[PDB]
């Protein structure tokens, strides 16, 4: 019960910056240039850099509800 | 084809696989292993803790062994390729 | 070749329009 | 040696009836229909933005990429040819060679090496091989490249839908399934960001 | 463009479906056609015809290229128009669905797959009944988006 | 004592009659559109490269495969046909050849015997046998051949299909779908290996 | 509308010509015959829904409703006589 | 008549077809509820157990309100036919 | 057709296909109900540990009811048959 | 079946009217022809129990059978020499 | 054909799946016996656990009967082959 709660709570603050997290990688993913396109590489890169830069906010919240959940 | 190409492809796919999931799986069955023995020491009774665990150390793995699967998988298609006039012949 | 094969009855076509016009 | 009043109809009227194929095939509408494709895949719906109105947006968003060469084959045939300047056999190659320069700015250099090769034919530019092995390249290239945008459209949903598994999870409750509580996220997400105008931009202007 | 309008109802009703853990289109789609008919949006649109007649005259006159940009930009309104309407009752759905999962997580022997199935389908069934109630008034917002679209393409 | 004229058309429009039964049962169509219809449906996209595009890359292939034989056709049975050098019974047959030879390049002599021993005639030499023999045989082969093709594509998606699964299992997330998140790696690794131009390199060359 | 669109003056509905009215006259009926047919296809529109549900609360979430509906759809309109009320209704909705 | 009064007419439809719906599936839901409990006190963890008693409830209740929501589909098309006279009207 | 009949049919079909599923499932019911009170017992939380005993019982099942369940469907269409001059006289 | 239908007086089959023989000829044919298609149904039912059943042990209840059996189908098909064997059987069954 | 065939044909059918079946299932299902059993002796219970063991167990089952799965597949379809004179009269 205390562990659904704090995630709760951690969405309210860590959820707006996830949300923001979410928002960038769409904008980026989205708006593409020819350049970009017609390389392989340069789109694998740019998925790496969206799968990273997805990670640290993800792992903050589930890190909140680690701490809490031990608490 | 043969009854024998048959298993000898479908043996290598599953060779394949294996080798596929089991690269990413061994670490977050260990972590797994090691979270177990943390919660046996402290007695705790929670199931919910080594999610986050198995989770960071899975993208880990995925992030080290990325290119290397993509590179395998890679070859495998063209491998089958090379073989199949072999095949067709 | 095989392509020239439709142009070549084609313009037999228009020859012959053209001489009967 | 021009063709007659008679000739030039019946091969007005043939193209007419090749005219779903010259869309499909030598024009942007297969790169845009497989990409919305993947859109409406990516997303959970299944069947819910229907056909008729994907190919309807795919129609109207060819007229506008093809715009610049419908209008340049419309100025250097038509004009001539409406006002009797040049010949039915002329007019025709004049429409013709647009239609090709657009189709080797979206092939690829490989693509036209191997139908080239397929084909056993000689030549050295690619600016006059013969339409017939160019449309197999374009349609060819087109794929690959749609399937390039497709899969990076692909990746934020993906992003999305892992997220809302990997949070349910932590919580605890793993019998939810993501689905459900996953789409209303990926499509609030597509409309605040205003995600088909990205996609026009990223569409509309690949090709150039 | 009628179609763009009716389809993106059935997109509400595909989507209040799916959300209902579930042919609901179809509800809508009859729905709207009584709209499209009671609201004489038929007559309105043989109205824009033969006004395009006037203002866009046959000889000289055609759809450019803004007009088929704009027209093709009508996706993005489908989506943006469906999740307006859908927002309140798609949040009620998401809400009594995780206060259920929560409520009934203390004991994992229960959980819910099928069992939540019914609870979910239930709840979408009468969550479409509250949309029912209020969906005429984002008709008629949707309407006049629409039929300024095709005073533009007239150029009326 | 050839054919009259009005007979020799008369047998020609007939011929332009079965063009669609020559393609797809006499020709390389049938394969190619099988394969193709096999590797769309071994990634999760059911119908997103649409059958229109489909079969309209298979026609060039198809005809770019079978040049060779449609030249000899016209150095050995047309061009003498016109300058008047061959009867149009033998320039019939003088077309004829090249086909039944490129059929037996591509057919399975088991096919051959069931079909011979099923028509009841006694040939030996498989060079001599009917149209009426060779034709079911051949796309039974064809059929065959397009299989093992088919399932030797669709191994490299199931291993995807597979792993994808199995990861999510691993992490406990049952209730997720493999299949959304299994289809873009399978766009990832088709367009990353080059699969478009390389699989219809590939079928150009299977016909040898 | 359509004396609207017709560009004509007339200051009564009953004076109306007639190159205008058959226009007027069957885009009337069009909208009866939707608004009449769909009501119509209410009945059996709440049958596919009842199975539907029915057929998803137990998990059978890939059995397709509509083979099963299909009974059940013919043997509501057979049961209130469909095919005497329908054409009873028709025939007295004319004046 | 007036888009409102189509409203209520597919309001109508809906809420009959949710009493219908209701009727079939509250008797397999209780059900479903009372195996669950009973599992949880017993610390018994066959989730597919409790199907086939949600099943026969199903059939149970279609089979007991047989004749209840015959005459309840049969009245709604009469009374959408007595109806009628309002779009003529 | 008369509203009675149609429950009759409706609720004959519906108990044809209750007492079908049921002897086949019950068998699968208690195998899994037990190996779930063989798991309480010794302590062990294993999931799929109670499938493959499932299937089993549940393919034997259909092994031993083949030619009861194939009787039934063949009697109930010929009963259909027979009724039908009932149904329209 | 028709001969009782037809209401003529047949003593032996083998001189049964023409009218009377095309309707039972193409019934048995469609009887016939399904009594083949479940022989060759049952083989392909069995490698998608199989599969569906491995994929459920492993615990992944949401990977469709059907896209894991359909390279075993094709496989059971060519190794076999399906497009040989069935043809020879349908051509063999009228003898 | 006589329903009795039928039977003995849908028999069979069952025993080619269930034979097939338990060859593959049962390697996986001792497995996860014996990790339950160790952990339950150490007093852990991680349900993902014991995911990695069946996996690899069932691959490499895959993997050692393919020939045996080929063979029996293979010579079942040629058995009903054989059998279609049989039932045709």
């Amino acid at each position: 019960a205390s562990v659904l709660i704090v995630g709760a709570i951690s969405l309210m603050w860590f959820g707006e910056a996830l949300a923001r997290s979410l928002f960038s990688i769409m904008s980026r993913l989205f708006d593409l240039q020819r350049e970009e396109i017609f390389d392989t590489a340069k789109l694998f890169d740019i998925a790496l850099g969206a799968m990273t830069d997805l990670l640290f906010p993800l792992f903050l919240v589930l890190a909140t509800l680690f701490t809490a959940a031990m608490i | 084809m043969t009854p024998e190409m048959f298993v000898e492809l479908f043996r290598e796919a599953l060779w394949m696989v294996l080798i596929m999931v089991c690269a990413i799986i061994i670490p977050s069955l260990l972590i797994g292993l090691i979270v177990a023995i943390f919660q046996a020491a402290t007695s705790i009774n929670e199931q919910t803790l080594s999610f986050l665990p198995r989770l960071i150390v899975t993208l880990l793995a995925l992030m080290l062994f990325g290119h290397w699967m993509t590179q395998m998988l890679m070859e495998y298609f063209y491998g089958l390729i090379e073989r199949l006039p072999q095949v067709l012949y | 070749d095989f392509n020239d094969l439709l142009t070549k009855a084609i313009n037999n076509v228009n020859t012959l329009q053209k001489a009967s016009g | 040696e021009d063709y007659s009043v008679t000739l030039q109809i019946l091969a007005l009227m043939t193209m007419l009836g090749f005219l779903p194929a010259m869309v499909i095939l030598m024009t942007s509408f297969t790169r845009i229909v497989v990409v919305m494709s993947i859109l409406r895949q990516a997303m959970g719906l299944q069947q819910t933005p229907s056909n008729q109105v994907i190919i309807g947006i795919a129609l109207f968003l060819t007229f506008f990429v093809m715009s610049p060469v419908l209008n340049e084959i419309n100025d250097k045939a038509v004009q001539p040819y409406l006002n009797e300047q040049v010949t039915a056999r002329e007019a025709f190659d004049a429409a013709q060679a647009p239609m090709k320069a657009f189709m080797l700015k979206q092939t690829r250099i490989k693509d036209l090496e191997t139908f080239v090769t397929m084909s056993g034919e000689q030549v050295d530019n690619p600016e006059d091989v013969s339409m017939a092995v160019l449309i197999p390249a374009f349609i060819t290239s087109e794929l690959k490249t749609a399937f390039q945008i497709g899969f990076m459209l692909f990746l934020p949903f993906l992003i999305i839908d892992l997220v809302v598994a990997s949070v349910l999870m932590a919580m605890g409750m793993m019998m939810l399934s993501p689905m459900i509580v996953s789409l209303p996220f990926k499509l609030m997400l597509f409309v605040l960001v205003d995600g088909w105008n990205l996609i026009l931009s990223t569409l509309a202007g690949s090709f150039a | 463009v009628t179609q763009f309008m009716i389809q993106t109802f059935v997109l509400l009703g595909q989507i209040l479906g799916m959300q209902s853990s579930l042919l609901l289109g179809q509800l809508f789609m009859f729905l709207t056609t009584m709209f499209f008919l009671a609201t004489d949006g038929h007559l309105k649109m043989l109205q824009l015809v033969v006004f395009s007649f006037k203002t866009l005259p046959i000889g000289s006159g055609s759809l450019n290229a803004v007009d088929f940009r704009e027209m093709a930009g009508w996706l993005g309104i489908m989506f943006q128009t469906a999740l307006s309407m859908s927002l309140s009752g798609i949040i009620a759905l998401l809400t009594i669905n995780l206060s259920f999962g929560v409520m009934t997580r203390a004991a994992p022997q229960l959980n819910i797959f099928s069992l939540g199935f019914a609870f979910a389908l239930m709840v979408g069934l009468l969550l479409c009944w509250y949309i029912l109630a209020g969906l005429y008034s984002h008709y008629e917002m949707f309407w006049t988006v629409g039929e300024a679209q095709i005073c533009r393409l007239i150029r009326l």
